[PDB]
């Protein structure tokens, strides 16, 4: 009966508690990493070794946090258990080929903490751009682990794609059109869309990638008309919709958490946040060159590229105001997932207007590759991807589980947090402005003092992820049992129960057309 | 004794909306002065006041006097 | 050819509880445990491998 | 949200203790790792 | 879209429907107090003899209770709905939350 | 009891056998290219095929004997594979692109020109446009095959059917000798990567996309196709016409204007 | 001769970032030139001003592997 | 040029996509493929909700194009009411 | 009164000051004199005593709105605790400091650091804002 | 057929509260030890 | 070089870093007013008792919520798009000098006259001289003419690099098979710092660039003494 | 373009099995045709060991590493020129 | 009847906040951490060369 349910599931809800479980694991790893990275940047000089040993830390720091740990928590874990619940479905249209999906990821990771201790790591960046990351810069098996790695993660996230398209395409009720379902069903979606057509492109270039390593192909390689440049282009092809991958099933979930402890029934302009995250979506697959911006392209082309991000910000902007409208007149229940999503709406928008300097090229030539850059990205991933994150999981635990958490510690978890998380970044642009470079193991001794307080904000989050896991373990050891939820008539998800039922629609709702 | 007088009880909440949008861009205009006189104009005069009789040449020579330079001695 | 679909629908609805995977009969059992035996063995001989190439050797 | 009162009340000396074996399973291990990084490069 | 007198002239029809039943009284009331504003005591008014009629006394102090709520930080808006209340209570027998008091906390 | 159409599946061992095939593959090719061994990778393809052929042949039980394939059921997997076609598409097009950079600007080191000095391509007139001939040949008699089976036609069915795959190992077999009597090879710089590694993968498509026709031959011989219900066909018919379209890319794009 | 050599001009032949067909065409045309005239009865020192661009534009190194290949006659382009 | 020895659904179909097809002739819905049509939804006109059970899940959509669903449980008995536009729905167990 | 798990598709009781009037009484079940009273409320209002009329409410209701919206000291708890587990954090730093980092780079004793302050100084280290604009190269001190 | 309910729907037993701490000190401890234990494997080869 | 506690941009060297830290601070500003505008409309949503729950019509305020930010995003374009055409305008150089990036160091060709050529190394931390810069000094510096427009090309021998020197608004992409440019103008005399910019493997963090500008003839005559 | 053929009625089976044999099949018969007329070994060029080209970064993981793995010996030069 | 905030917030507030200032002001201050602040107003140049 346990290898049945739990190795050989067919079921939405037990695949979605795999998932947050193995992204929860994972969440540990890639914050062990980041406390390795700050450690070794914490004072001045040499920790661990040289740049070598720093940038396998550094690489698997980011290749955990995104692919092991949000990409497995937003999309496998709260889109299995919420997207079918949502719109009143049975499970997913393909619940076997959900199962793999599932078990792709630990064989994955397995590759992946292989390629750090064969050899001396894949110390690359998780962009493992060549020739560093070729045959001769990296000889030995390390950056094949790490390519393979990544096609098995790409493979399991395509047909998690498939899948849940198709679920969500064709089984609503049939009455309930794309236009009467759930904000966090539309951004699903959308993110697997972008999934569909972004992981095949970057399959293509690792694999060219691996071709070059050991079949002696030259795609990248000057020495035979190959071009280090080319493996960029098709890397961030993927790349840049890979971060709004990270980000809309967080969009999706803040705006059901806004919406649900303001008291509203529905969010502020529905159909204008479909078309921002519509509008979002399309526009992230014709930007991606500006992470190139420093490789010598033409200035027309980076004239288009500053221009054409920069237009990102009008329907994410729609969304920002959107959420102020959705808590606007509300009766606020200042919960602690609340806490999270306002955390959110106003952290994010700050890394998303640090991204907007960053589309400006000639300003990015000073900034590229610098911790300005770091600082933008880890405001919208550990302000933004994660407040979304533990404002889902605080808010849904009791759903997913059957049991409370203690508001009162989860409170205490957000403060800390939130604390940690901008200590650690905050400083970081003004290492970046005043010209500290990423991938560093070391740094000139005028960017000790920001790095010494962002080190020390790197330990107050240790502290608020240590604390989490107690919090867990104190609902699951309490047994609090829940009874009533409010909003159920517009929060369908909730109406079987806490936790609902192994099987939920088996008769399916009714809905008439009118 | 009185009666109470009849208050206002509509669109309290908009009322308070407006009146606080308001607010809201009036200081943004505030702090956008405030920010390019004491920031933005600050480094232009900054600039040009140490270009304005800068001679390189003397510069130089007293980088050069202190030792700075392989080149110059 | 003759079309023998019918009896295999009676062999696949037979309410014996078993599985799809396994409601062909004993050759399916085989065939899984082969399956897995293979997969399972194999999991560990790429662990071993692993610890193999963790190691620098000479 | 409602809820029953805990089925397995855990006390303020239950949490204590929770918290700081959660704390010691994160904290004893790495910092054996760290305490011993010379050891390991001296080496 | 309508005057304010033409909004509370349906809210005043609404609750002076003569077998209005408990289903209406609590959608009417939950679904007025959705709106940016107080209702006017004439709406309260009915709503309380709708109260009256379904035989609810507790409903119509949770009525005055809820029009004390969506005055927010506006203090003198309740006692001035109670005051022109008063020969309603009065007549119904209405008492007060504070004269049950229920508004301590 | 259920009363939606959608298909509750039994719990099933072949997503973790084919994760695992998965880690062996890889591993695998990793010893292969690393350690000198065959031995991890032949046992992950062994178990990718078990995985394939079991679960499979379960969603044919699944459909044909046990009927849980409702219109609704289709229609998801219209969807499905659709979808996965798309995914198919959009990898092709990563070698294309690489393709297209490396030609459109040839670096100095191939001597500043396309094709690259001391590369000599195939004429596009030989075997290339017979391998065109023969892929949309067989695009025209897989639809004769699909007709027939909407028409009742057994017999018909079956010789297009066969007709079919017999020219997906025509081309199969003429690519291979081309393969064989190319003068150049996939250590021929960019030239040879982009060709080999483009139509390489086109390649295997072919073999893959022969592979389910030829399921489908002899599921149309043991009678499991209606003349109304029949996905499988469907699925290997646009997958079939997906592989035609790509060849027709890479024959303008790399044998004809690469040339 | 038209000289007083600083360095490469500007090219609106090559405008961009990327100026690795600068050099490499100046290196091509320079010994093209010296092709034609060792040949003719001529004077290299025609050739001068394409001598003067790739010197200053290219790499050694890639100089240096470029001669290295047209003595092993293994240089691509066309000379 | 053109013969039989395809079977039809008629003939092989079985299972569930069996009974789905013989329904749909009776035209039938037990497997609640297609939408049903609402009635004025009065308490003396409600929407029949059909249920294997004595309680299913309505959604509302209270007014055409609104994006928002109103969902409820509705329980054997006396009809109840949307809560949001008062729409009357009854059970009708079976 | 109490409610039950197995209750979770029946209409439920909330007290939410949006929602005054619930669902459901939050007392169903009532006694002989609870009955009782229920009959005398059919009856003018003004006969039923304060008592009679707190016992309606509540038989209706479980918190009045004072009740349901009354503050809280969790703000306390909340913020005091999160300066504890801060201040904890420090002892990690404390003991990151004693057992995990050697000493800093020579660079950084007072005599280096003077020599080099006036090295950038020679070099005019940003000389328009930054660095050297500080310096009052006239009077040879920090400017004022 | 399966276990349903609180406690049930999950892999892991909740049964006694100190078994559950024990096992999710070895499942998430074991997470974060791991990057310090491959950084003293690194260093230790070379 | 950078110094302790900076905040925002080393100073500027050159006229085009100077552009670059106006069009900053305004871009800086509109960072600022939007953040706060938004940190202050969250607490005003969140600061009152009064209460509005039923449906509201978004079609007018998306017009604002669109065509404000889309002037906004006008007023950076315009700026941004300025200075990235001027720093590609033809400017005809006095000089051009070639670097190429190594593991782990840099080398500089100038063989506009003569073959003059070297390699460019960090000062070990244990050699500094007495007020020398730790990670930053290099056995031999890029000397170059003050105020004079000189043509830097770029390019890698191995794997990717990338020379930057943030007081002139300059980072160049070091990339083999490939020769990228840029255009350096120093207003004044000195020494300027910059550091690799592409990870590149294990002393990524250890091979910087000294810049040091001097008059012309100081120049000339230190080329010539390094053939 | 309408091509230049003409039935548009009916596209059955009928007309299907019609542009298989009566199209398609004779299409693939002329360029086997010209095929297998063009065939014919081409006589191979000059070896010149261009560094574009005989790419060698890592070995083969087959055979004795130098030999791709269609190796065809009378067209395919090593490294080192034509094998004998 | 007092919750645990009411019987236990001031303790916790006010220990905590004692007990974090105490701490941080003895990691800053008391450990040779070196925080490289500006040399400007404090740091007097000494000849180099
Ligand atoms: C969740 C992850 C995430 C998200 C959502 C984003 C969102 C954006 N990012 Fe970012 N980014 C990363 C993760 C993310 N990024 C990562 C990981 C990197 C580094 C990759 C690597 O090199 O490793 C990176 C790097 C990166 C660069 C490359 C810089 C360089 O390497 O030199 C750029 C450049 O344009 C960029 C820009 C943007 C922009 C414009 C957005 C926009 O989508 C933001 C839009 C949001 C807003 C603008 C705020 C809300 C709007 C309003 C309140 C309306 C009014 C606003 C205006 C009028 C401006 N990002
Ligand atoms: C006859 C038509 C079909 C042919 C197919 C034959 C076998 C190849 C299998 C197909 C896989 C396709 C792509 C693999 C990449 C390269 C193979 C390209 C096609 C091919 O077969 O290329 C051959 C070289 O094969 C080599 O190196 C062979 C290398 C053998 C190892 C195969 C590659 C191993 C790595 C595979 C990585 C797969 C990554 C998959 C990613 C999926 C992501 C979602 C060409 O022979 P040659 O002697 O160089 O020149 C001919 C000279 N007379
Ligand atoms: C090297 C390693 C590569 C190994 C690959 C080897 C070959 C694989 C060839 C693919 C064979 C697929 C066989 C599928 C058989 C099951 C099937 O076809 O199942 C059908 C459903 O379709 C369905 O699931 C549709 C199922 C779609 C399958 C899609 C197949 C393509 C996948 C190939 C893998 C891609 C690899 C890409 C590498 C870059 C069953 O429904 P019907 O047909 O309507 O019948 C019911 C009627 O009888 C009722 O009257
Ligand atoms: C039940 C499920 C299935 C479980 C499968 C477990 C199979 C385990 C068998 C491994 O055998 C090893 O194989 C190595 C490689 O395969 C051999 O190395 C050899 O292999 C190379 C390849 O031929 C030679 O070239 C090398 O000299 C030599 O080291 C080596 O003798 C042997 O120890
Ligand atoms: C970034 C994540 C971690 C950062 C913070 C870690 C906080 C440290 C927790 C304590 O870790 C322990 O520290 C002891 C020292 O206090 C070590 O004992 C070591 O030192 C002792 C005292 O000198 C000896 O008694 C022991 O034998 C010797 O192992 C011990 O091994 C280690 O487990
Ligand atoms: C025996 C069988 C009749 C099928 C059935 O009615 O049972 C016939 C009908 C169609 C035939 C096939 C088709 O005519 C096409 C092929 C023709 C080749 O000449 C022989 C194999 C070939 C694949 C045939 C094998 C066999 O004779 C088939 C399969
Ligand atoms: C941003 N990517
Ligand atoms: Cu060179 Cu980094
Ligand atoms: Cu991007
Ligand atoms: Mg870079
Ligand atoms: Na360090
Ligand atoms: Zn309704």
């Amino acid at each position: 009966m346990f290898i049945n349910r739990w190795l050989f599931s067919t079921n939405h809800k037990d695949i979605g508690t795999l998932y947050l479980l193995f992204g929860a694991w994972a969440g540990m790893v890639g914050t062990a990493l980041s406390l390795l990275i700050r450690a070794e940047l914490g004072q001045p000089g040499t920790l661990l070794g040289d740049d070598q040993i720093y940038n396998v830390v550094v690489t698997a720091h980011a290749f955990v946090m995104i692919f092991f740990m949000v990409m497995p928590i937003m999309i496998g874990g709260f889109g299995n258990w919420l997207v079918p619940l949502m719109i009143g479905a049975p499970d997913m249209a393909f619940p076997r080929m959900n199962n793999m999906s599932f078990w792709l990821l630990p064989p994955s990771f397995l590759l992946l903490l292989a390629s750090s201790m064969v050899e001396a790591g894949a110390g690359t960046g998780w962009t493992v751009y060549p020739p560093l990351a070729g045959n001769l810069a990296h000889a030995g098996a390390s950056v094949d682990l790490t390519i393979f790695s990544l096609h098995l993660a790409g493979v399991s996230s395509i047909l998690g794609a498939i899948n849940f398209i198709t679920t969500i395409i064709n089984m609503k009720p049939p009455a309930m059109s794309q236009y009467q379902t759930p904000l966090f069903v539309w951004s699903v979606m959308i993110t697997a869309v972008l999934l569909l057509l972004s992981l095949p492109v970057l399959a293509a270039g690792i694999t060219m990638l691996l071709t070059d390593r050991n079949l002696n192909t030259t795609f990248f390689d000057p020495a035979g008309g190959g071009d280090p440049i080319l493996y960029q282009h098709l890397f961030w092809f993927f790349g840049h919709p890979e971060v709004y991958i990270l980000i809309l099933p967080g969009f999706g979930m803040i705006s059901h958490i806004v919406t649900y402890y303001s008291g509203k029934k529905e969010p502020f302009g529905y159909m204008g946040m479909v078309w921002a995250m519509m509008s979002i979506g399309f526009l992230g697959f014709i930007v991606w060159a500006h992470h190139m911006f420093t490789v010598g392209m033409d200035v027309d082309t980076r004239a288009y590229f500053t221009s054409a991000t920069m237009i990102i910000a009008i329907p994410t902007g729609v969304k920002v105001f959107s959420w102020l409208a959705t808590l606007h007149g509300g009766n606020i229940k200042w919960s602690p997932a609340m806490m999270w999503a306002l955390g959110f709406i106003f952290l994010f928008t700050v890394g998303g207007l640090t991204g907007i300097v960053l589309a400006n090229s000639s300003l990015d030539i000073v900034l590229h590759d610098t911790y300005y850059v770091v600082a933008h990205f880890h405001y919208v991933l550990s302000m933004g991807a994660v407040f979304a994150i533990m404002g889902g999981f605080v808010h849904w635990f009791p759903l997913f589980s059957g049991y409370t958490l203690n508001d009162t510690w989860a409170k205490i978890h957000f403060a800390i947090m939130f604390v940690g998380v901008n200590m650690t970044f905050f400083p970081q642009h003004f290492l970046g402005l005043s010209g500290m470079p990423r991938r560093y193991s070391d740094y000139p001794d005028a960017y000790t003092m920001w790095n010494t307080i962002s080190s020390m904000g790197s330990f107050i989050s240790l502290t608020a992820v240590m604390l989490m896991v107690f919090i867990i373990w104190e609902a699951f050891a309490s047994k609090r049992e829940v009874l009533t939820v409010d909003l159920t008539t517009t929060n369908l998800e909730w109406l079987n129960g806490c936790p609902p039922p192994y099987h939920t629609f088996e008769e399916p709702t009714y809905v008439n057309l009118k | 004794s009185t009666a109470l007088a009849k208050p206002q009880m509509r669109g309290l909440l908009a009322r308070r909306l407006r009146f606080h949008i308001v607010g809201a861009f009036m200081v943004s205009l505030g702090f956008a002065t405030f920010y390019k006189f004491a920031v933005a104009e600050k480094r232009k005069k900054a600039y040009a006041d140490f270009y304005r009789n800068y001679d390189s040449m003397k510069d130089f020579e007293e980088m050069r006097k202190a030792g700075i330079f392989q080149s110059a001695k | 050819f003759e079309n023998r679909v019918a009896e295999k629908q009676k062999l696949f609805q037979e309410d014996n509880g078993l599985p799809v995977h396994l409601k062909g009969g004993a050759t399916d059992n085989i065939l899984y445990r082969v399956t897995m035996t293979l997969c399972l063995g194999g999991t560990l001989y790429s662990l071993y491998c692993l610890g193999w190439a963790s190691f620098p050797h000479k | 949200i409602t809820a029953k009162p805990a089925k397995t009340p855990t006390s303020p000396k239950e949490q204590a203790i929770g918290l700081s074996v959660t704390f010691l399973s994160f904290l004893l291990p790495a910092g054996w790792v760290l305490y011993h990084l010379d050891n390991y490069k001296k080496s | 879209h309508e005057t304010d007198e033409e909004f509370d002239a349906r809210w005043v029809t609404y609750f002076n429907k003569p077998d209005i039943d408990a289903w209406e009284l609590r959608k009417g009331m939950n679904t007025l107090v959705g709106y940016d504003l107080v209702p006017e005591p004439k709406i309260i008014d009915a709503a309380l003899r709708a109260c009256r009629r379904l035989n609810d006394f507790a409903s119509a102090v949770r009525i005055l209770e809820v029009v004390k709520d969506k005055a927010g930080p506006h203090k003198e808006i309740y006692p001035y709905v109670i005051q022109e209340l008063r020969p309603t209570l009065n007549e119904l027998g209405i008492s007060t939350p504070e004269e049950l008091g229920l508004d301590k906390v | 009891h259920q009363t939606h159409a959608y298909h509750m599946v039994n719990p099933s061992p072949w997503p973790l056998t084919g994760a695992l095939s998965a880690l062996l593959m890889t591993s695998g090719l990793t010893m292969w290219f690393h350690f000198n061994s065959m031995t991890l990778l032949m046992i992950g393809l062994t178990t990718n095929m078990l995985t394939m052929y079991q679960w499979w042949r379960d969603v044919i039980r699944e459909s044909t004997f046990q009927g849980h394939h409702t219109p609704a059921v289709q229609k998801g997997l219209r969807y499905g594979m659709i979808l996965f076609i798309i995914s198919e598409v959009l990898f092709f097009t990563g070698f294309f692109w690489a393709f297209y950079h490396s030609s459109l600007a040839p670096t100095p080191e191939l001597g500043g020109c396309w094709p690259p000095t001391g590369i000599h391509p195939l004429n596009p007139l030989e075997v290339p446009l017979l391998n065109t001939s023969v892929l949309l040949a067989s695009g025209v008699s897989i639809t004769w095959a699909h007709h027939s089976l909407m028409e009742g036609d057994r017999k018909h069915m079956l010789q297009a059917l066969f007709i079919t795959i017999t020219l997906g190992v025509y081309f199969t077999l003429l690519q291979a000798s081309e393969y064989y009597e190319a003068p150049f090879t996939i250590s021929d710089g960019v030239y040879g990567s982009t060709f080999f590694v483009a139509t390489g993968f086109h390649g295997l498509h072919v073999i893959i996309g022969s592979t389910f026709l030829i399921v489908c031959f002899f599921r149309q011989l043991k009678f499991h196709f209606t003349s109304n219900h029949h996905f499988g066909f469907e699925a290997a018919a646009w997958y079939w016409h997906f592989v035609d379209v790509v060849w027709l890319f890479l024959y303008v794009s790399i044998y004809w204007w690469g040339s | 001769k038209i000289k007083n050599y600083q360095t490469a001009p500007f090219d609106s032949r090559f405008p961009n970032q990327n100026q690795t067909r600068n050099c490499w065409q100046n290196y091509l045309d320079f010994h093209r030139c010296e092709k034609a005239m060792t040949a003719k009865g001529g004077d290299v020192s025609v050739c001068e001003w394409y001598r003067r661009v790739y010197k200053s534009l290219c790499p050694i190194s890639w100089v240096s592997t470029w001669d290295d290949r047209r003595a092993e006659g293994t240089f691509p382009g066309k000379i | 040029a053109s013969g039989g020895g395809v079977p039809t659904d008629e003939e092989q179909a079985t299972g569930l996509e069996r009974e789905v097809m013989l329904a749909a002739r009776k035209g039938q819905d037990p497997y609640n493929i297609l939408a049903p049509k609402a009635t004025s939804g009065t308490k003396e006109d409600p929407n029949l909700v059909p249920s294997i059970t004595n309680k299913r899940i309505v959604g509302c959509i209270c007014e055409e194009d609104n994006s928002t669903v109103i969902w409820f449980w509705l329980h054997k008995g006396e009809a109840q009411r949307c809560p949001s536009c008062g729409t009357h729905y009854k059970l009708v167990p079976h | 009164s109490v409610v039950k798990s197995e209750d979770y598709a029946l209409p439920s009781y909330v007290d939410r000051r949006d929602y005054p009037l619930p669902d459901v009484a939050h007392v169903k079940n009532l006694s002989a004199s609870q009955k009782a009273l229920k009959e005398k409320e059919k009856a003018s209002w003004s006969s039923l005593s304060i008592d009679e009329k707190v016992e309606l409410y509540r038989l209706k209701f479980k918190e009045s709105f004072a009740e349901m919206n009354r503050s809280t000291n969790e703000w306390k708890t909340v913020v005091g605790a999160a300066m504890f587990f801060i201040g904890f954090t420090a002892l990690l730093l404390i003991w990151e400091k004693h057992y995990v980092y050697g000493p800093i780079p020579h660079t950084f004793e007072e005599e280096w650091v003077a020599k080099q302050t006036k090295r950038m100084l020679d070099m005019k280290v940003a000389p328009i804002q930054g660095f050297s604009a500080k310096w009052d190269y006239d009077k040879n001190e920090w400017k004022k | 057929h399966y276990e349903e309910g609180p406690g049930k729907n999950i892999p892991f037993s909740v049964e006694n509260k100190w078994r559950l701490l024990a096992m999710m000190t070895l499942f998430f401890g074991s997470g974060f030890a791991a990057p310090f234990f491959i950084v003293r494997h690194q260093l230790l080869k070379k | 070089m950078a110094y302790p506690m900076q905040l925002g941009f080393q100073d500027a060297t050159s006229p085009i870093m100077e552009e670059l830290l106006h069009f900053h601070d305004h871009t800086l500003m509109i960072v600022f007013l939007i953040s706060s505008l938004v940190l202050y409309i969250i607490s005003l949503m969140l600061t009152t008792k009064l209460t509005h729950t039923s449906t509201m019509d978004a079609q007018e305020v998306e017009t604002i919520w669109t065509i404000l930010p889309a002037i906004i995003l006008i007023l950076i374009a315009l700026p941004s798009l300025r200075i990235l055409y001027m720093m590609d305008e033809i400017n005809n150089p006095s000089l051009t000098v070639k670097t190429m990036g190594h593991q782990w160091y840099w080398s500089y060709e100038y063989t506009d006259y003569e073959d003059l050529s070297f390699d460019s190394y960090m000062i070990p931390t244990s050699e500094l001289k007495p007020g020398e810069l730790r990670l930053l000094e290099v056995d031999n510096r890029v000397v170059l003419p003050m105020e004079m427009t000189i043509r830097m090309l770029v390019s890698s021998e191995d794997v990717l690099h990338s020379w930057a020197v943030p007081s002139l608004g300059l980072k160049t992409d070091a990339i083999p098979g490939r020769l990228n440019q840029t255009t350096l103008m120093s207003s004044r005399p000195g020494l300027y710092y910059g550091q690799c910019s592409e990870i590149c493997g294990s002393n990524h963090s250890f091979m910087p660039i000294v810049l040091e500008l001097v008059p012309l003839k100081y120049f000339e005559k230190w080329s010539a003494s390094m053939l | 373009a309408s091509a230049a053929k003409g039935d548009h009625g009916g596209t059955g089976a009928r007309t299907w099995r019609f542009l298989t044999f009566g199209l398609a099949l004779p299409s693939v018969a002329l360029c086997t045709l010209n095929s297998w007329l063009h065939s014919g070994h081409r006589e191979r060029p000059a070896f010149i060991p261009y560094h574009h080209l005989r790419i060698r970064t890592k070995p083969f993981s087959w055979g004795d590493g130098n030999h791709t793995f269609f190796h065809n010996p009378r067209v395919n030069p090593l490294p080192t020129g034509y094998e004998k | 009847a007092p919750d645990f905030h009411d019987k236990y917030g001031n303790a916790v507030l006010a220990s905590g906040a004692t007990f974090c200032v105490a701490v941080w002001v003895y990691m800053a201050t008391q450990i040779g951490i070196e925080w490289n602040p500006s040399p400007v107003g404090r740091v007097t140049p000494k000849e180099w060369r």
